[PDB]
């Protein structure tokens, strides 16, 4: 009935800021922790359980740890106007960055800090009586990101055992860049999360950018935008614990839905009514109209085409003014086209969920209000061609052993470049041999 | 106060003492006949500092007869089969044998011969199917129809005829509703012998929200749901 | 005659929920519990369905299980919930996950104890017990996999009882769940060997009902139970009021069954009209026979024209004449004899009880045993060829601990179940 | 009197106790 | 380094388990014969012992 | 905008009273600024019990 | 027919307090001692507890012992500390440490002689003495060692007479001791041969039946001690109050115990309902009859399921027939005949009293000699091997001046009491 979040270095911790806000201003507590209740015992909720924790003094704490190897961004939550808000141990800092090194994260720096993470998880996990997973932000492209999240994942797979852990990751895009050595860390990182995650949710900033553009009419977009549509989708996701409706979905349904074999893992994500105000003027939102704009290639949030491949599973989470009916009759329609396209094996293609709480507006956002939206999670074969562009990337470099110095110095074999790109090409062959329509006898 | 001391200070005639003390005496022995647990004896590779002691500790330190009796009634009803006593319940069923010659067979994409037994039950049953379908049909039954012996439960009527059981009880206590409700711990439509299943301890879970049971090693330690579910191997039958 | 209630999972909490209030409003039980009723006839029944608690209350004779609380709650909250006694609701922790082996062995044998003392404690209270009924969808998880567990619990403790189950199968057009094969295909594989008598109902035909006779602009769930929970009223109504030709359960399935797997039924009910058309036609027996055998009207998606009535029964509610019962069932014997098996020299049994429900004055409930349930389960099958071919979900049930030949079993018994139907569908007199 | 301060100090620690969220984290 | 397998590999696209078992029988032949074959039954009880019969 | 509740089918039409009766509703916490839709679980879970 | 109680150590002075509370309002007296009562019934047999002072005053016949007076200041705190006689409380100056050896051979014998002193005094002034009733408990210090020593005096002094323990030994799973082991093996070494009829309870047990019979939000061990104390003061009620079917403590042991060793019995108590269910519910003697019966309405921790029942008695308070009474307790003999020993032919005695317990119209209290209590003592007795084995702690028993052959002696008498509870549980086909 409690999921504790996990945020690691730069891009995890800023969306974390915007998730928190989300988080909060939608359940209702205030920036200094306070909520005011109903004075009579047995007349009272518990929605915000999920998330929060209440004090004895009536204070309300969030259920996440915040983990940075430099100091500034933390420092910057300390100082922001969410001070009072989190509690002082879950804002943990190092000295140095791991300077980009997947290396140095995972041998030399984020073995001293990783510890105090374990210490405070457990004490978090030790205040719950129905943890059913944990959620993970970070980006694979830094170091510290890469080296510290494979380390920590690794450690909690071993102490936690059975528990889930569900990633969301700012994978590298495919041609905006920001740091030369993003393939390096990239593949390192893959090798880790391939064994130690039962879902992962892969994002790509430059789709986050187009869909901001497109649909949105932002000139010049920036950080906190896209970290608000994650924070958006995230909520959506959390929704069906947390408020009545129709059709419940226990995020144990959502792996028994959407994973076929335990590698086939790695899903897309889109989130339907991303419309500005002067749209919603002249734009009717129907149930009909947000699924068939889910399935536009558009709406993604991950750089990729899915008419390249095959859908396997899709999980659609209507929240919102829907009638059961209206889902079926949609869900029909979108099983006619012919553009739509699931493996052979999989005839009953579809997970459907349906919440009564329609999604929280906030102060700042870009968004428009609106009486319904639909969010889809689902797995398809074409991720096997977003890795395939990271790995030509490796290739080009590692020719020439451009910068391997640096990760032998800080204490890595060579040999482990090679391990993960045999890795990546066994992942690329199972996404392909799954993905092949039927059999023959020879 | 020892027991002989009462005995010899009471009220009691001779006759009766000598009675109650030989009662007393071959309770003793019977209970000394009985399977039993050992006492336990310390071990002999036992460490040092067990042994020793403290000038604090030290200054503290002062220094036959059950006979049975089973009536037979005259008429009474019959209670066991042949049938039923060839039968076990921990072992496969035919059905499940059959299952798993015709799994084989599909498997390997041919036929198999069956395994041929010499049990008297089988060829009784298999004269009995014969005579069954020569009177139903004039035509005598083939292999592939007689292969419905092993499908079928078999039993004895009263007078000697061979029948089949359409539909068995359950093997332990069980309801019969009439006029009157009834428990019957034995009835002639049980297929396999009598017998009392086990149950899970009522308290087996902490009195309280708490995930903790009682572990399966031994009667003391406790254990969760870490890794493995102690709810479930509870059960036991004593 | 007591009839204990079973109630799983969601769709059975909500059905349940819906059949409850039908009940209470027949015998006009206030939702406080108090008799509040205005003729002795309703009075004189009474204990059939309810208890009575002291000082004027009655309470239900139903037992509620699921495996996360969520539903209890809204029981609990809905406007008939109080009656309920608070010790009869079950739950458990965590949820089924979809999952048939995990509602089956996992959280099954953990909670199954305790609703096998409930049920205890409710049979044994009776002076005579009838059969129980239960209400669960094939397609769930805790629904499933608890509720043939418990069947086969009940099944080994009542073998001379009635075991009678309404079940909800999965749309081969509007699924909520990509795993519902393999939990259909077990279950059926557990009920066809432990049921005396089972009625199906698909979601599909529930809406064509209502848009196409009810002409509702926007159906709801409660619609769907709310038709569900008529027909369970219905087909008890003969075992507790008077009547010119009383009728009972264990009469209905002696009627019914001819052989013991042969004991899958087609369900429907016959007063329905859209509120424009209520003004233009009244009741009479003519109208409610030609709509009982009308396809629009029952509740399967297979349809009686691809296949063939071994043997049907109805029940009518009202003062009439007998003479109208008997000749529209002659009528129509003779009128369609290509639809009825003919080695049986007469298929339609008919009943009349005389206290219709409140506000109409007259219905029926019919019941038919027809070879074209067969399309259903070889449908599924076909769902489940492709997904298992594959072996495209199967770690998870591998992982909770079930051999892949268990599939193998429940394939094989639901094939045999077809071939069965299929044979006695083209069987001849010679 | 001793007694009357017993039970003066009983009395209020179950007054205190009778609410179970204060029995947990007051 | 971590050296951990947790996943098993995926199946080939040739590998497939027995399926499609199928018994054949004629139904109605058999469901005759057992019906012929059965042994009766009765829920009544049996009837009692007279306590003279005793041995 | 950022504080008005949107009118649903599940909260009825607010000008009229009119109110339809569906599965999956839970009781009511009657404090200002709250979702009625918020999760109700004091029957099944009675928090901080012992 | 007069009783004397012995209350030893915190538990005991406890539990006696919650008795004397409870016994107190049944008979209608003020915590000053006057009488205030409204029937004649009650005075008739007020003797059977209290002994009557000049001038109207009744004060209780009962010795409180400890070994630390902290326990004695809190009774002679509490709300009717005041009923008891000074003279009647005897107290030493130093704890017994948690150490059996302290408590029954250095501080116990500078004591006794002014306990046996005191038992005497008020024996012979009663003008006929039923048995003696003595509570505490076997996991502590003062309580096992002190009370297993006054036990065998009394045994000395008084054979002729009944006595009766009620006694709470430590959980497996809740305990408050490191030593309990040694404690408890020495304790119950020392009843089975001193005492003619001992119950035992868990605590464990108890909060069972609080959190799932009663819901009680936050039980303190004076719920704990009211449960005890409702048995307790149930057991004695026909000997206090007319009825239609007398019964004695005596007639209970007598019917109860087919050979002397097998004196070990569980407890019950039927009308355990929590305030919020009790609206749905009505009491009656099925009722009472299934909850008495039901494993989870007993006070131990073993469960009868894994043994089977020599001998039962139940003692009935309430105007009620005695049909019911004779018929449900045929029905339950008949019901469960596999769990009742087979070479006796009927294993129930009933009772029936006029006069029920205050606030309940009628009650019922069970008791009952089952072969499952052998799982008690066997899981004491191998705590106590593993911990012998390597002389855990030894030295402190050995130091106030112990045999290690006392060990051996208990050890080996525990075991053959559990080998002969072992031999009639157990079938035996041949
Ligand atoms: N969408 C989004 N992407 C971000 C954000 N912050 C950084 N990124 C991206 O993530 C990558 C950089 O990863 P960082 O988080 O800065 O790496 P790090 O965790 O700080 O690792 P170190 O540099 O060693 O400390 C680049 O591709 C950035 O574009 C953010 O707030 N939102
Ligand atoms: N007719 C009807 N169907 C329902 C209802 N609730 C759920 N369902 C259907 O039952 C299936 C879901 O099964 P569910 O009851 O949730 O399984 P469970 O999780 O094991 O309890 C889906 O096909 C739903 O459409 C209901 O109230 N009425
Ligand atoms: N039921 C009940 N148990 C008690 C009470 N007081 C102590 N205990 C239990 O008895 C054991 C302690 O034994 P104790 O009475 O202190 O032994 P003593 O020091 O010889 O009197 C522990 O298991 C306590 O939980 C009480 O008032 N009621
Ligand atoms: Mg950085």
């Amino acid at each position: 009935r409690e999921a504790i979040c996990i945020h690691i270095g730069q891009a995890g911790c800023q969306v974390g800021n915007a998730c928190w806000e989300l988080f909060c201003l939608e359940h209702g507590i205030q920036p200094d922790g306070a909520m005011p209740s109903d004075k009579t015992i047995g007349v009272e909720d518990d929605a915000f359980n999920t998330f929060f924790s209440e004090t004895g003094a009536g204070k309300h704490v969030p259920r996440a740890v915040f983990l940075d190897l430099e100091p500034t961004v933390v420092d910057e939550v300390r100082t922001g106007t969410y001070r009072q808000l989190f509690h002082p141990e879950q804002l943990i800092s190092g000295k140095e960055d791991a300077a980009n090194n997947y290396a140095r994260g995972h041998y030399t720096i984020g073995k001293e800090i990783v510890d105090l993470c374990l210490d405070r998880i457990r004490k978090l996990a030790d205040n719950c009586t129905g943890l059913q997973g944990f959620l993970v932000y970070h980006a694979v492209g830094g170091g510290t990101g890469s080296g510290l999240g494979a380390l920590l994942l690794e450690r909690l797979s071993v102490d936690y055992g059975k528990k889930s852990k569900l990633g969301y990751t700012v994978y590298p895009s495919p041609q905006v860049s920001t740091a030369v050595v993003e393939p390096y860390n990239s593949v390192l990182s893959t090798h880790s999360l391939l064994e130690h995650t039962d879902v992962a949710a892969m994002l790509d900033n430059e789709a986050i950018y187009d869909l901001t553009r497109r649909n949105l009419d932002i000139e010049r977009p920036t950080y906190t935008n896209l970290n608000r549509l994650i924070g958006q989708v995230v909520s959506s996701l959390t929704a069906s614990l947390r408020f009545d409706g129709a059709l419940n979905v226990d995020l144990t349904e959502f792996q028994t839905n959407l994973v076929p074999y335990p590698r086939i893992h790695f899903v897309l994500t889109s989130y339907a009514p991303v419309i500005s105000a002067e749209k919603a003027y002249h734009e009717q939102l129907s149930v009909s109209e947000i699924s068939n704009a889910v399935f536009e290639p558009a709406s993604m949030m991950t750089k990729c085409d899915p008419r390249h491949g095959k859908y396997m599973a899709c999980c659609l989470m209507y929240r919102g003014d829907v009638v059961p009916k209206d889902v079926n009759a949609a869900v029909a329609t979108i099983k006619t086209k012919r553009t739509i396209q699931f493996v052979d094996w999989s005839p009953t293609g579809f997970k459907c969920g349906i919440n009564y709480q329609p999604p929280t507006v906030v102060p700042g956002g870009d968004l428009a209000k609106v009486q319904r939206a639909v969010c889809m999670i689902a797995n398809s074969t074409a991720i096997a061609e977003v890795f395939a562009r990271i790995d030509h990337k490796f290739d080009l470099m590692y020719s020439k052993r451009a910068f391997v110095h640096w990760y032998v110095g800080e204490g890595m074999e060579e040999g482990e470049f090679s391990e993960a790109r045999e890795d990546l090409a066994a992942l690329e062959k199972d996404y392909e041999e799954v993905g092949a329509e039927s059999a023959d006898m020879d | 106060s020892t027991i002989y001391n009462a005995v010899d200070a009471s009220t009691l005639n001779d006759r009766c003492r000598t009675d109650l003390l030989d009662t007393v005496a071959q309770l003793g022995r019977h209970c000394e006949t009985l399977p039993k647990k050992a006492v336990t004896t310390a071990d002999a590779p036992l460490p040092s500092c067990t042994f020793n002691t403290t000038v604090s500790r030290s200054q503290k330190e002062i220094n036959t007869y059950f006979k049975d009796h089973k009536p037979k009634f005259h008429g009474a009803l019959r209670t066991q089969d042949c049938f039923r006593d060839t039968r076990d319940i921990t072992q496969l069923s035919s059905k499940e044998k059959d299952f798993v010659h015709r799994y084989a067979e599909a498997k390997m994409k041919k036929s198999i011969p069956r395994e041929e037994s010499d049990d008297v039950a089988k060829k009784v049953a298999t004269e009995a199917y014969t005579e069954a379908f020569r009177k139903f049909k004039g035509r005598d039954p083939t292999e592939k129809e007689l292969l419905e012996v092993e499908r079928l439960y078999f039993a004895y009527a009263d007078d000697g005829a061979v029948g089949v059981v359409q539909k068995p009880h359950f093997h332990g206590p069980h309801m019969h509703v009439s006029i009157c409700n009834r428990k019957y711990v034995t009835c002639p439509n049980q297929v396999y012998r009598a017998s009392l299943p086990a149950v899970r301890n009522a308290r087996s879970r902490f009195p309280g929200p708490i995930p903790v049971w009682t572990s399966t090693k031994n009667l003391h330690a406790v254990a969760s749901n870490d890794t493995y579910r102690p709810g479930v191997h509870n059960v036991s039958k004593f | 005659r007591e009839i204990v209630c079973v109630q799983a999972g969601q769709c059975g909490n909500q059905i349940g929920s819906k059949f409850w209030e039908v009940i209470s409003d027949e015998h006009g039980v206030d939702p406080t519990g108090t008799y509040q009723g205005d003729s002795d006839l309703q009075l004189e029944r009474i204990n059939v369905y309810f208890d009575e608690a002291t000082g004027g209350r009655y309470v239900p004779r139903s037992v509620l299980i699921d495996l996360e609380p969520g539903t209890m709650d809204s029981v609990r909250a809905g406007p008939y919930g109080q009656i309920f006694r608070p010790d009869n609701f079950i739950f458990g922790q965590s949820g089924a996950g979809n999952n048939w082996a995990k509602g089956h062995y996992t959280e099954g044998a953990e909670l199954i104890d305790s609703v096998l003392d409930v049920c205890c404690k409710e049979a044994e209270s009776c002076d005579c017990l009838q059969g129980f009924q239960i209400c669960h969808s094939l397609g769930g998880g805790t629904g499933s996999g608890m509720g043939t567990l418990l069947i086969s619990k009940l099944r080994e403790q009542y073998p001379d009882r009635i075991m009678m189950t309404f079940s909800i199968i999965p749309s081969p057009k509007v699924s909520d769940t990509v795993v519902e094969p393999y939990n259909t295909t077990l279950s059926v594989h557990q009920l066809v060997e432990n049921s005396d008598e089972s009625m199906c109902i698909d979601n599909e035909a529930l809406y064509d009902i209502c848009f196409r006779t009810l002409k509702l602009t926007t159906p709801t769930f409660g619609d769907l139970n709310h038709l569900v929970s008529a027909v369970v009223s219905g087909v008890t109504c003969c075992l507790r009021f008077p009547g010119q030709l009383n009728s009972d359960l264990r009469k209905l399935a002696v009627n019914l069954v001819p052989f013991p797997r042969l004991h899958f039924f087609m369900m429907g009910f016959a007063p329905l009209t859209s509120r424009g058309s209520q003004q233009y036609r009244g009741l009479s027996v003519p109208e409610l026979t030609q709509q009982m055998f009308d396809a629009k009207n029952m509740m399967q998606a297979a349809d009686p024209r691809h296949g063939r009535y071994l043997t049907a029964s109805a029940l009518f509610r009202g003062r009439m004449s007998t003479k109208e019962v008997d000749e529209q069932m002659l009528n129509v014997q003779n009128k369609n004899s290509s639809y009825f098996i003919e080695w049986i020299p007469n298929n339609i049994k008919s009943s009349v009880c005389d206290i219709p429900p409140k506000g109409l004055k007259m219905a029926v409930t019919f019941i038919g045993n027809n070879t074209c349930i067969q399309e259903m389960f070889r449908r599924v099958g076909e769902q489940f060829t492709l997904m298992f071919r594959r072996k495209a979900f199967l770690h998870w049930y591998t992982g909770e601990g079930m051999d892949e030949m268990e599939f193998t079993e429940a394939e094989s018994n639901m094939n045999d179940l077809v071939s069965e139907y299929q044979q006695y569908q083209d069987a001849t007199i010679e | 009197t001793t007694r009357e301060k017993k039970r003066l100090f009983m009395m209020q620690r179950a007054e205190r106790l009778k609410d179970p969220k204060m029995r947990h984290m007051g | 380094k971590d050296a951990s397998k947790r996943k098993d590999d995926v199946p080939n696209r040739y590998d497939k388990p027995v399926m499609g078992v199928k018994t054949e029988k004629n139904y109605v032949v058999a469901n005759a014969v057992e019906n012929v074959l059965a042994l009766p039954t009765k829920c009544i009880p049996t009837p009692m012992n007279r306590a003279v019969d005793r041995a | 905008y950022l504080s008005d509740e949107p009118i649903t089918l599940y909260t009825g039409n607010p000008e009229t009273g009119c109110t339809m009766t569906v599965h999956g509703k839970t009781p009511v916490e009657p404090v200002e600024g709250r979702s009625r839709f918020g999760r109700h679980t004091y029957f099944t879970e009675r928090k901080y019990c012992l």
